[PDB]
């Protein structure tokens, strides 16, 4: 499952999190088995304007 | 204290339903002894808990 | 104030909607320790103190 968030929004990928993109976004259930994977993208994600 | 063998019977008897009736109110760690009171206050992850 | 002598005020007789608290992105860190932040509306309180 890929998406792209915020820096401060990595927290929220977890089970048992309460947040925001958890609710309305994204929800990851309790008895969730796997790994979570994040790498800035500044680099290619973002543009000057 | 003629009839005392079978009054220490009852006597055991009435005392272990006591104590098994009082260890209700033994948090024994919890944060309550109250099982609604945790269910109502917190989420499943640490409810389970 | 400043943390040495920080302020402390009370909270009472009021009806309070955390939902407010809990929609709201501005803050940067929302942690409730003996109580989930989504049973805050369910439930009644005495000696708020912020």
């Amino acid at each position: 499952d890929s998406f792209v968030i915020r820096g401060d929004e990595v927290r929220q990928i977890a089970p048992g999190q309460t947040g925001k993109i958890a609710d309305y976004n994204y929800k990851l259930p309790d008895d969730f088995t796997g790994c979570v994977i994040a790498w800035n993208s500044n680099n290619l994600d973002s543009k000057v304007g | 204290s003629a009839l005392g063998k079978l009054q220490d019977v009852v006597n055991q008897n009435a005392q272990a339903l006591n104590t098994l009736v009082k260890q209700l109110s033994s948090n024994f760690g919890a944060i309550s002894s109250v099982l609604n009171d945790i269910l109502s206050r917190l989420d499943p992850p640490e409810a389970e808990v | 104030a400043s943390v040495y002598a920080w302020n402390r005020k009370r909270i009472s007789n009021c009806v309070a909607d955390y939902s407010v608290l809990y929609n709201s992105a501005s803050f940067s860190t929302f942690k409730c320790y003996g109580v989930s932040p989504t049973k805050l509306n369910d439930l009644c309180f005495t000696n708020v103190y912020a």
